């Protein structure tokens, strides 16, 4: 576990996120709008991970002050 | 501060009682009715309420700026309905450490007395004597020049 | 040791620092817009033919499944995080409970009320 | 709703809500029936006379302390007991309040079994637990390190704990405590003329020990003085007159502490089996133990015995560790204190015995995980 | 990136980042369950304490090696070990950082194969690298030739080295060490009185070993002098007091490495493998194995070792050849400097076993090229 079993989330995860590629089938205008409004989705998605970065590390730098204040328990 | 107003419109029964009670036995009669604190001590410590005896010493010694010796209604009214804990919510956990992470640039876990002289200079408050030493006695409870984000929160816990 | 200006510094310390924290949380949020600015390029398709589309969604898909991979491996390095958050926040609530937590009671919760009534 | 924090003891019952200070009502566990006749009419005369009303019309009574050595002979008595002291001195009935009895070390199971039984059968608690006397005097003290030795009026233990980790193979309980002082003293009274017989006067004899007994810091030294000079005549007024003076007696009574082979037993000393207590320990928390050392329960309340106890450790152990004795000034209510500190704790409120589990395993379910 | 230096060793794991003088965390590598009962609640008491944490919490819990000789023998504590390692000693997630460990030679397979299995999926680091613990205190000497006796903890190795070619057919692994000689000398200590057997006090006879014992030059001529006068009688204080006095037990207890026969061993000593080691090679490059003879490992750090090892080899040696003994007194971190010198090289950085290689070829890509 936790190599697969992670791996298969994510590849469900990416199944179920990355849907049909079909695009010359239908008119453009229709195609265009979903394809702006699915990269929107995924400048939106850059965003929260780059937040997520940062407070995982602010997290981090609270978690090595925990350990400091742990140290001095001794 | 200012708050006295506040804090005469404010307060309600509960400890209005005991200040109702030591007004009468301060009160009496042949006396103006200011209130020497002096004697509002002594009663107080009588009566059984749970202040902090020295600290309104201390007071008495530095209040009322304009020194006549006896504190009028306003101030030492304030310092004896202390004893209900009518505070300023006591800040909040969250903010403080999120200021405390603000102040670590350093990523060190610890603010000193150079980072406490930046934020001086960023407020622009007066330089006082207490300073490097009053980090010393809250930051330092350990003499080790590390304070973490608790001795920072207890430094102004519920300022006012 | 004065008490009121004491009080009065300490206050205006705290308002101060609020409101800087405030402000560079504010910094944060705009250099965050420049940073989604320039990476996540902007797309203009302002009369454009379908090749622009399909070559739009095809970076699409590719930047889509790497930032959901990638984003992926970031929430569990935040579960971890979180995992690590709960864990030091349990043994700095147990130190504090050491330290203090016997001393935390109702002293003289009835000694003192009933006096002499006996 | 708030916990009960009772403590039976032997010879004084302390009981309160837990949160608090100080026990809410402290007094003497006895139950003592009339012994005369009686010819006055419609008195309103009662059958037996408990807790603290038995100690004022003591003149006319029996009294029959209902537990002798931390154990309790005599079921009924205490059952009667327990029943005063829920509705007459706190006045709450047990239907609404989780207890918290204490236990001393190393008693027989049949006494824990059946005062479970008692406090889920009659008085019908909503759950009760029972710990054991020592442990919660090191609460008191804000420790969590240190070897106790709480000297009670019943029985004497002598628990050492390290980290929160208790040691069970280094309890020696010794069974000389205030009561057998008290007839030691009433036996050595005897030598000036006074004659204490009746089961009352037991209790003259206890309070003239409490307000001057005193334990010497060297014996011979002052059996040496005693002898000679006449400063420490101390006298006291009885309950009717007739003062009397001690003499010598006065630090030979707690003497008995130190060697017990004065009323024939055969063990050692409350100084020694502290320090045997400590040896049986591990090679490497001996330091801690000896900075540490702890003194509780009412009978350590002697006037210089802090400072006995600690030169005779510091004669018996090595002489580089450093020994500490601690003596917080609240000793006689420590481990009522701890039992309320502990009663008060959030994360103790999942081990009471509910009462659910008990009608599922039967009394013999406080020797299990729920201890 | 910057790599990580692991270096398991067996009795103190070394670790530090690569190109620095000295491994940033060195502690001993025991974990330790507690053994007693606990009585004091909501004390945060843990299952286990690894590392340097358990060293002060010995006196109740029940210290135990995870690694025997080299191999390991319980692979869920050396996991918990190396986690410790990493995110406690270090603080740094192992997802961004190669790792070097190190292995004694002519060790099991499995013990490698399922050490770089556990780095790969456990910790998850992007490539790690697996060295022999002589070849790098050969490093870190600055030489390139030399036959090193690297004399750890669990065991002792010799491994000689010519221009950089190694000579697997003269490799003499001796499972003599640091460990044997703290068993012994806990065995002879009890011919004075003093008897340590818990595994906490193991500890101690360590302590006292590193301290106070030392290697005789000549061996008879000491035991003979320390029968006679009482020049050599060094007493150590216990950690509770009652100060011991070593007599002859202090040159005994190291001279067990130059005569394995005292604790029952047939092989022959340090000073004769070495001959033995250096004879089994090619008869031209004999005369600069013996000038560049190097010691490495802790417990070559007995004083008067490295003149007790030169006179038995210059017994052993024909005449002519000199013998030279580099004994630098940065010896304990030998290996682990030498390991930060090799990561720190530029021509070894397309060595390490890359993640995807590992996918292709399961654990045993170890045994393979990528050695
Ligand atoms: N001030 C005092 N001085 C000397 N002895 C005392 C004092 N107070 C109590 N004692 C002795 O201690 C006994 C009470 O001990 P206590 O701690 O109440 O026992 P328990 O552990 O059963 O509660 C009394 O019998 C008395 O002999
Ligand atoms: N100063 C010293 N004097 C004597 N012996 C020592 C000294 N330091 C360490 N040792 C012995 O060496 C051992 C440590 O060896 P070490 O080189 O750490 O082994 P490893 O190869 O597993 O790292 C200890 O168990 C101790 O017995
Ligand atoms: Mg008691
Ligand atoms: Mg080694």
């Amino acid at each position: 576990g936790k190599r697969q079993t992670e791996r298969e989330k994510k590849k469900k995860i990416l199944a179920e996120r990355r849907k049909v590629l079909a695009i010359d089938h239908l008119n453009e205008d229709q195609l265009r709008e979903k394809a702006k409004e699915l990269w929107q989705s995924i400048y939106n998605l850059e965003a929260e991970k780059f937040d997520l970065q940062e407070k995982f590390k602010q997290q981090k730098y609270e978690i090595n002050v925990l350990r400091n204040r742990i140290n001095d328990n001794q | 501060d200012d708050i006295y107003k506040a804090a005469v419109e404010q307060l309600t029964e509960e400890q209005k009682n005991e200040f109702k009670a030591a007004f009468d036995i301060f009160v009496l009669g042949a006396e103006d009715g200011c209130i020497s604190t002096k004697e509002l001590g002594k009663v107080m410590r009588m009566l059984g309420q749970n202040p902090t005896p020295e600290e309104l010493q201390e007071m008495i010694d530095e209040v009322d700026e304009d020194g006549s010796g006896t504190v009028d209604f306003d101030e030492f009214l304030v310092m004896m309905v202390r004893c209900m804990k009518d505070d300023s919510k006591g800040k909040s956990e969250e903010e403080l450490s999120d200021l405390f992470r603000m102040f670590d640039k350093n990523a060190d876990g610890y603010i000193d007395l150079d980072e406490l002289k930046m934020m001086l200079q960023a407020t622009g408050e007066t330089i006082t004597e207490d300073d490097i030493e009053e980090l010393m006695k809250d930051g330092d409870k350990n003499n080790d020049g590390r304070i973490d984000y608790d001795e920072f929160l207890e430094f102004m816990k519920g300022v006012e | 040791i004065s008490a009121s200006r004491k009080l009065q510094l300490k206050t205006l310390m705290l308002q101060i620092a609020k409101q800087e924290m405030e402000r560079e949380a504010e910094e944060r949020r705009g250099e965050k817009g420049r940073v989604l600015r320039t990476r996540c390029q902007p797309l203009e398709l302002d009369g454009l033919g379908f090749e622009e589309l399909q070559d739009l969604c095809r970076q699409l898909h590719a930047r889509v499944d790497k930032v959901d991979e990638e984003r992926y491996d970031v929430e569990a390095k935040v579960t971890k995080n979180i995992t690590e958050i709960a864990d030091l926040t349990q043994k700095i609530y147990d130190l504090r409970g050491k330290f203090k937590r016997p001393t935390l009671r109702r002293v003289r919760i009835s000694a003192d009320a009933m006096m002499q009534a006996l | 709703t708030t916990a009960l924090v009772c403590d039976n003891g032997s010879g004084l019952v302390k009981a309160g809500f837990a949160g608090d200070d100080a026990p809410r009502a402290v007094f003497p566990s006895i139950v003592g029936r009339p012994r005369h006749q009686g010819v006055m009419v419609g008195m309103g005369q009662k059958d037996s006379y408990v807790g603290d009303e038995a100690q004022s019309k003591r003149g006319i009574l029996t009294l029959k302390y209902p537990i002798e050595h931390g154990i309790i002979t005599n079921w009924d008595d205490m059952e009667k007991i327990w029943h005063h002291t829920f509705y007459n001195e706190l006045r709450v009935a047990p239907e609404e309040h989780p207890t918290l009895l204490t236990e001393a070390p190393l008693n027989p199971k049949a006494n824990r079994e059946k005062m479970t039984q008692i406090m889920f059968e009659t008085f019908n608690v909503p759950a009760m637990y029972v710990a054991i006397q020592a442990v919660l005097s090191l609460y008191a003290s804000g420790r969590t390190t240190g070897i106790v030795l709480d000297s009670g009026d019943g029985v004497t233990h002598n628990v050492p704990i390290y980290e929160g980790y208790a040691l069970p193979h280094a309890i020696m309980r010794l069974d000389l405590a205030g009561r057998d002082l008290t007839d030691y003293l009433m036996k050595i009274l005897t030598e000036r003329g006074y004659s204490f017989v009746t089961t009352a006067e037991r209790e003259i004899v206890r309070d003239i020990k409490e307000k001057l007994c005193y334990v010497a810091l060297d014996f011979e030294n002052e059996m040496a003085t005693a002898a000679s000079s006449s400063s420490l005549e101390k006298s006291y007024e009885l309950p009717d007159g007739q003062v009397i003076t001690i003499g010598n007696e006065r630090f030979r009574c707690p003497e008995t502490l130190f060697q017990p082979s004065f009323i024939g037993m055969e063990s050692a000393g409350i100084h020694e089996t502290t320090y045997n207590s400590i040896m049986k320990c591990d090679i490497d928390i001996r330091k801690d133990l000896y900075a540490n050392n702890v003194l509780s329960g009412g009978t350590t309340m002697y006037p210089g015995i802090a400072d006995r106890m600690q030169k005779e450790i510091t004669a018996l152990a090595p002489s580089t560790m450093k020994i500490k004795i601690i003596a917080p000034p609240e000793r006689k209510y420590s481990v009522w204190i701890g039992g309320s500190i502990l009663a008060s704790l959030s994360t103790f409120q999942q081990m009471w015995i509910s009462k659910q589990e008990y009608d599922e395993a039967g009394p013999s379910i406080v020797h299990r995980k729920c201890f």
